[PDB]
């Protein structure tokens, strides 16, 4: 339903998700709502990178769930 | 400014002055008054002991007592 | 056809009883019973009449369920008091909300009898109380507030006619349940700490602190009253004192009025003192400043112990002033006065010589204490021989400091740089001095005039004239006249630059009257030197020992003087 | 009258105490901080005689210290505009009327360009624009040509971008970037709230907000921490599942601490947002076993022992309400029982406030004695703090753990435990 | 001559000598008692210690100290007294 | 928006002029933004090397992606197909620079080395240059 996120600043903004939703759409939604790219985004979840393929669900998604958000780099 | 000049004894000397004159000028000016030599005339006003300050580098503002002390050795 | 013959006893035996050898059918007749005939009485009636409608049908009902029927009964009872009180509570709390003023307490009770009984009934019941408290003391307060800020016993009653006021309608009306004493409690607090009186601050602890050293002084009030009366108004002082949040600045100013008391021995009774710290413990008030009066009061009891034994060693010896006559204290400085700032008078030779010896004597016993002198809380009594008749007066060091200097030119004037130099005092205190000793609040006789008069102590000038009253009378010819009021205990911090310039004023004028008199007169002995000194420095200033002695070894250094051999109290001019 | 100006003559012009934690913070809506914002601005604008945008545009570059501006400004008007990335350096260097960029003869009517004087179309810069505003930059935008550090003025992109959700965009970036560099302004860490703390010195103290109820350091913005020197708490911290993933897989900024991760290849690792240059190899900038567990068990030791502590005093806060609602029914239970009124029973609470605060600084106050030192100093400060766990002990037994209860006593050992806490809080 | 002096009152102030004014043990200066003749009421009977390196501290305080360590809270010389207070 | 035209752009000009070191960079058929290029230098004097060039949306604004399909031994280039150069990255790419310069560049990268995306190419060319004079020079024939 309504899920958190732990900005690489500390600001942690509240965004809404879907029952069972791509990890693309919520990357937009970030880079919509925050401005980091997609590309330079990773999402940890209890100490699992959500890939761009498995859906939310999968990885326990559910209401009220703090997620991380690091930025890549490439050397 | 007008000032005033006590004596050992108490004699108020006075004496009135324009706000820029000399020191060895005002000095002189109590001779008329009372027959002092220049030399032995002295002027302390609050603590250490006047320069030759021409007329308020001491502050010397409105109605201020001023110690007429004599020389020591000479007298 | 059982429920028809019970139906008939409320609008107008024994088998009934056989009957039941089952009750919901009776719960449902008394409900629909109710439900069919309440409503028309309340809007035949009114609230004020429903309510006993409806404790007289609980009695009833009570009674009568006993009788016919039967734990039933306490369900018969809750299905009519839901009946009753649970489905009309909002008309009657309305009416209790609409109601609490004009002193109803008759009714009151038995609103509170008939809702007790329904769970969360009683919530409303406390806020009108709180918001009719918290309205009636504001108003009340604010109708008055010119002649209460000013007087500290008017406030004390009007504060304590509230509380007598409130607690009497909570016992006559609420029937002292702890819950609306509670309520009244949060109340009174909050109407207690209010500033809307003040600020056309925190001023209450000051008032109070007055009234309780009115109480602990010798004023006339203290006259006019017996021990038990005055224990009964200082309990009633500490329970108003109770309700307080800024308990810090009360017992700061109960310090200070303590100083004045129990340093100038004006007290009622010691043992009042005593118990007033021990309540105050007991109230609650912070532990440091209770510890700090405590130490007090053993100081005081260790300096008079002192003060007799010294009294007692130094009898023996007479020195200039009598034994007898002089009394000592030594106090901690961390109870009573924390600042070693210095503070600059001429001093009396009398008092000057009385140190070193206050000094050694307590150096004897004690091992590892300095001494600090403390010049504002000194006090003194000294003769005043005018040409009508001779007087006695209290004076302070300040206001001593600044007669003496008539004792030598008691015919002359002075000026006010003449007293800032012989007294050798700054500007502020003097001007405080002088104020104290030419205006005082009635003395219809005063003992210094000035001609340049004026209408306030800031308005002097460096030309006033100062002098002695010849005429001054209490046309009686030998009393005794009090000039200290209230004596201060802080001054301004104190500039070293002014003394400085006083010391080096006084150096070099003794210079100049030592070297002159030896000019004058080639030879003169030492006794006969420090009376001619004294002599000729009448309009300046009086010499002291230590400074004169310097000088002269000054002049000995500089060649001005010589020595001679046939004694040691004899000097040639060089 | 005796009791006139009594006021005055009291406590030797000196009472009551002073608090070592105070700091004086205004809290700010969005709409208060963006005039805030703007009338710092202005001010500046007059004295330099310059337009809004670059006043602006100096104003960020320098942390909005206005007083250091006006000295520098006097000092060298020159190397003033130069260093805030306005005018071109006199260390540049340089076909007629053609666009570099799309590669083709353009009319005079067209062909903007900046101090730095190089030309490019309207057509071009939109892209440009749109580009850096989408990938959400708000003040690093500059001129298109290679070596030109010149930074846009905002009155030269509002024109240029095409739609209205974009120039949302850069404003809210725009208003993010100038808080950011602000110095007397900070945001507020917690859920979306749009509340700005306004101080009057940058110091590291305890703040609040009005609207959420959030207490953070105002440098780190995480948790209070008094007598920790801030970084300290956060090694602390560091060194104590996701913390493990981040702990072994990523790393922190140096100059403004951001968790990152290296995507793949090469060792030049370039910040981002910040764009320090650093090495992922042990850090640092490019100007450059037998008896192990002997060794490493007296740490180990002192880590779990210090830890117990942390672990019991953050307990402590957890189990707090609990300990409030014990209060609270006792006192009831007594008033009740009519053994007093309300009133008389109102110390309790402020003994189990007095506990809560004394357990919250002794729990911050164990890793600065383990980070401290091997000296005095420390021999010391964990003697005060066993003192202070000592008096905590007491007072929990006499408040919680016993039915009799006398006034003064309690009181006396309440003004003991102040003490204590001060005495241990005192360095800071 | 006239103003004579009949009878007088004096009022002195007694503090230690010392030329630090803290425990540095406990935050109470040195002229106040100290916490625990606070709590327990003591009729001010704890007096100040000198030692030979010049440290001032309370004997009720010291006193505690020297059973775990034998050495200044200040410097970490031998602790022999030299002038006790009182 | 316009990254259409200016490859039809570079294309033509590409087409005009001709370059010895920079064989020629191709099309694949209509794709538009996917390119195939060759290059030859002169210890790589002879072989046809094979690169693979993409093109992304708005390219004038954002850099290509280069990576190399034939095998090479270079301390500035990985195993499969990465090249450190900074007008490729975005570090230091302007919206001037053509594909023709970025293929010089990287020719003239590949003529020389820079002293990194492995340690072991960069350690055996520091101490001494015999083994880039051997390994590399046996390099392009066979893998
Ligand atoms: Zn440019
Ligand atoms: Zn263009
Ligand atoms: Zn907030
Ligand atoms: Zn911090
Ligand atoms: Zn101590
Ligand atoms: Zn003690
Ligand atoms: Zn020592």
């Amino acid at each position: 339903m309504q899920i958190f996120v732990k900005t690489l600043t500390g600001k942690t903004i509240t965004l809404e998700v879907e029952p069972s939703d791509t990890i693309e759409n919520v990357k937009a939604k970030i880079q919509d709502k925050e401005g980091i790219p997609p590309d330079q985004q990773r999402l940890i979840f209890a100490g699992k990178q959500l890939e761009d393929g498995r859906t939310l669900s999968d990885y326990n998604i559910q209401k009220e769930s703090t997620l991380h958000l690091v930025l890549r780099l490439r050397g | 400014m007008l000032i005033k000049v006590k004596t050992l004894t108490g004699k108020e000397i006075e004496i009135d002055i324009e706000p820029t004159d000399k020191v060895e000028r005002i000095k002189e000016r109590v001779e008329e008054k009372e027959g002092i030599p220049p030399q032995q005339q002295r002027l302390i006003y609050s603590g250490k002991q006047m320069n030759d300050k021409t007329a308020a580098d001491y502050k010397i503002l409105g109605g201020s007592v001023l110690h007429l002390v004599l020389a020591l050795r000479g007298g | 056809s059982a429920m028809k013959l019970v139906h008939a006893e409320r609008l107008g035996s024994q088998l009934v009883i056989g009957v039941r050898e089952f009750e919901k059918a009776y719960l449902d007749s008394t409900e629909r019973f109710y439900r069919t005939q309440a409503p028309s009485y309340l809007q035949q009636n009114g609230v004020q009449n429903y309510m006993k409608y409806a404790d007289a049908k609980l009695k009833e009902e009570e009674k009568r369920a006993l009788r016919y029927l039967e734990n039933s009964v306490e369900a018969l009872m809750e299905c009519c008091v839901n009946a009753l009180v649970t489905s009309f509570k909002e008309t009657i709390l309305a009416e209790c909300q609409g109601m609490i003023k004009r002193n109803e307490t008759e009714k009151l009770h038995l609103m509170f009898s008939l809702m007790d009984k329904v769970p969360n009934g009683i919530e409303p019941m406390l806020k009108d109380l709180e918001e009719h408290i918290i309205s009636a003391g504001l108003a009340d307060m604010v109708a008055a507030a010119e002649t209460i800020t000013t007087d500290s016993e008017k406030y004390v009653e009007q504060l304590l006619t509230l509380f007598n006021r409130f607690s009497k309608l909570v016992k006559e009306a609420f029937q002292d349940d702890p819950r609306f004493l509670t309520a009244r409690d949060k109340a009174y607090k909050a109407v207690v700490n209010d500033a809307t009186i003040f600020k056309l601050e925190s001023k209450c602890p000051e008032l109070l602190a007055n009234y309780c050293d009115m109480l602990l002084r010798k004023t006339p009030l203290s006259k006019k009253l017996t021990s038990e009366e005055i224990e009964a108004k200082l309990k009633e002082v500490l329970l108003v004192l109770k309700y307080v949040q800024n308990k810090d600045v009360f017992m700061r100013y109960h310090k200070a009025h303590l100083t004045r008391r129990l340093i100038l021995d004006i007290s009622a009774d010691s043992e009042i003192e005593e118990n007033m710290v021990e309540w105050l413990r007991e109230v609650g008030m912070p532990a440091d400043y209770v510890n700090k009066l405590a130490r007090m009061f053993q100081d005081i009891k260790v300096s008079e112990d002192l003060n007799q034994a010294f009294k007692e060693m130094h009898k023996n010896n007479k020195l200039a002033l009598p034994a007898d006559s002089v009394n000592i204290k030594i106090l901690n400085a961390g109870a009573w006065s924390r600042s070693s700032e210095k503070v600059f008078v001429s001093l009396p030779t009398e008092l000057e010589d009385l140190i070193p010896e206050v000094e050694e004597f307590y150096k004897k016993n004690h091992s590892g204490r300095k001494l600090h002198w403390h010049h504002l809380m000194s006090n003194g009594i000294i003769t005043f021989k005018n040409e009508v008749g001779q007087y006695d007066l209290e004076v302070t060091t300040f206001q001593l400091a600044v007669l003496f200097a008539w004792n030598q030119r008691p015919r002359e004037k002075i000026s006010f740089e003449n007293l800032k130099l012989a007294t050798e005092l700054p500007d502020a205190e003097l001007r405080r001095t002088l104020w104290s000793l030419v205006a005082f609040p009635k003395l219809k006789r005063q003992v210094l005039l000035y001609e340049p008069q004026v209408n306030s102590p800031k308005d002097f000038t460096e030309g006033t004239l100062f002098s002695v009253n010849q005429e001054f009378s209490l046309v009686q010819k030998r009393g005794k006249i009090n000039l200290i009021g209230r004596l201060q205990l802080t001054t301004e911090r104190m500039r070293e630059e002014e003394n400085e310039g006083i010391v080096q004023l006084r150096i070099l004028r003794t210079q100049e009257a030592i070297i002159q008199i030896m000019k004058m007169r080639k030879k003169i002995s030492n006794a006969q030197l420090q009376t001619e000194l004294v002599e000729i420095l009448k309009n300046m200033f009086l010499p002291q020992k230590k400074m004169i002695k310097e000088q002269i070894e000054w002049l000995i250094e500089h060649k001005y003087i010589r020595r001679d051999e046939s004694d040691i109290n004899t000097f040639i001019y060089m | 009258d005796y009791y006139v100006g009594v006021a005055s003559d009291v406590e030797q012009q000196g009472a009551d105490a002073f608090d070592p934690e105070e700091y004086q913070f205004t809290c700010l809506t969005y709409k208060e901080s963006e005039g805030a914002l703007n009338e710092h601005m202005t001010s500046l604008a007059s004295v330099l005689k310059v337009s809004h945008s670059v006043a602006k545009l100096i104003l960020v570059n320098f942390h909005w210290q206005v007083s250091e501006i006006l000295d520098r400004y006097k000092s060298n008007s020159a190397q003033l505009l130069v260093e805030a990335r306005v005018q071109p350096n006199p260390s540049k260097h340089v076909p007629p009327h053609h666009c570099a960029v799309c590669m083709q003869f353009v009319r005079k009517e067209n062909l903007l360009s900046l101090a730095c004087q190089h030309q490019f179309c309207r057509s071009c810069w939109e892209q440009h624009c749109s580009v850096l505003v989408k990938d959400g930059v708000g003040v690093g935008v500059s001129c298109m040509a290679q070596d030109c550090p010149l930074r846009t003025p905002e009155d030269f992109v509002f024109p240029l971008l095409p739609n209205e959700e974009l120039r949302e965009k850069y404003r809210r970036y725009l208003f993010r970037d100038y808080v950011e560099s602000h110095y007397q302004l900070q945001l507020c860490p917690g859920a979306d709230c749009p509340m700005v703390i306004r101080v009057q010195e940058p110091r590291a103290r305890r703040v609040q907000c009005n609207r959420c109820n959030e207490v953070f350091c105002f440098k780190c913005r995480q948790m209070y921490h008094a007598p920790t020197d801030c970084a300290t708490i956060r090694k602390w911290l560091t060194k104590c599942e996701t913390a493990n993933y981040i702990s072994a897989h990523t790393k922190d900024c140096p100059k403004c601490n951001i968790c990152i991760e290296k995507n793949g290849g090469c060792n030049h690792m370039q910040c981002s947002k910040c764009k320090h240059d650093f090495c992922w190899m042990c850090l640092g900038d490019w100007k450059t076993n037998q008896s192990q567990q002997a060794q490493a068990r007296e740490a180990l030791k002192k880590y779990l022992f210090y830890f117990e502590r942390w672990e019991n005093h953050n307990k402590s806060l957890q189990l707090e309400a609990q300990t409030y609602q014990r209060i609270h029914e006792k006192i009831q239970e007594r008033v009740m029982n009519n053994l007093g009124t309300w009133i008389d029973w109102q110390y309790l609470q402020n003994a189990a406030k007095l506990l809560a605060k004394c357990r919250y600084t002794l729990q911050y106050t164990y890793p600065y004695a383990y980070y401290m030192e091997s000296g005095p100093r420390k021999k010391l400060f964990e003697y005060q703090q066993a003192q202070l766990e000592a008096e905590i002990e007491n007072l929990s037994w006499k408040v919680e753990r016993a039915d009799s209860y006398d006034r003064g006593d309690l009181e006396n050992q309440m003004h003991i435990a102040e003490q204590r806490r001060r005495t241990l809080l005192k360095d800071f | 001559k006239m103003f004579s002096l009949k009878k007088w009152n004096a009022v002195a102030m007694w503090s230690w000598d010392v030329e630090c004014d803290t425990c540095a043990i406990c935050r109470v200066q040195v002229m106040d008692a100290c916490l625990r003749c606070q709590a327990e009421n003591k009729q001010e009977d704890c007096v100040v210690v000198w030692g030979e390196c010049n440290h001032s501290f309370h004997n009720c305080c010291m006193s505690l100290w020297v059973k775990q360590n034998n050495r200044c809270p200040l410097c970490q010389q031998d602790w022999v007294v030299q002038r006790i207070g009182k | 928006v316009a990254a259409s035209s200016r490859l039809m752009k570079e294309l033509e000009e590409i087409r005009k002029a001709g370059m010895k070191n920079f064989r020629n960079i191709q099309v694949d058929e209509a794709n538009l933004l996917t390119w195939q290029g060759l290059i030859v230098p002169d210890p790589y004097d002879k072989g046809a090397f094979r690169i693979e060039i993409n093109f992304p949306a708005e390219y004038p604004f954002k850099p290509p992606k280069i990576t190399f399909k034939t095998k090479i031994y270079h301390p500035n280039i990985d195993e499969k197909g990465q090249v450190c150069l900074p007008v490729i990255s975005a570090e230091n790419w302007k919206p001037a620079t053509k594909t023709d310069q970025v293929i010089q560049s990287l020719i003239a990268l590949v003529n020389d080395p820079q002293p990194p995306l492995r340690a072991d190419l960069a350690e055996e060319y520091s101490k001494d240059r015999k083994k880039f004079a051997k390994n590399a020079e046996e390099f392009t024939k066979k893998y």
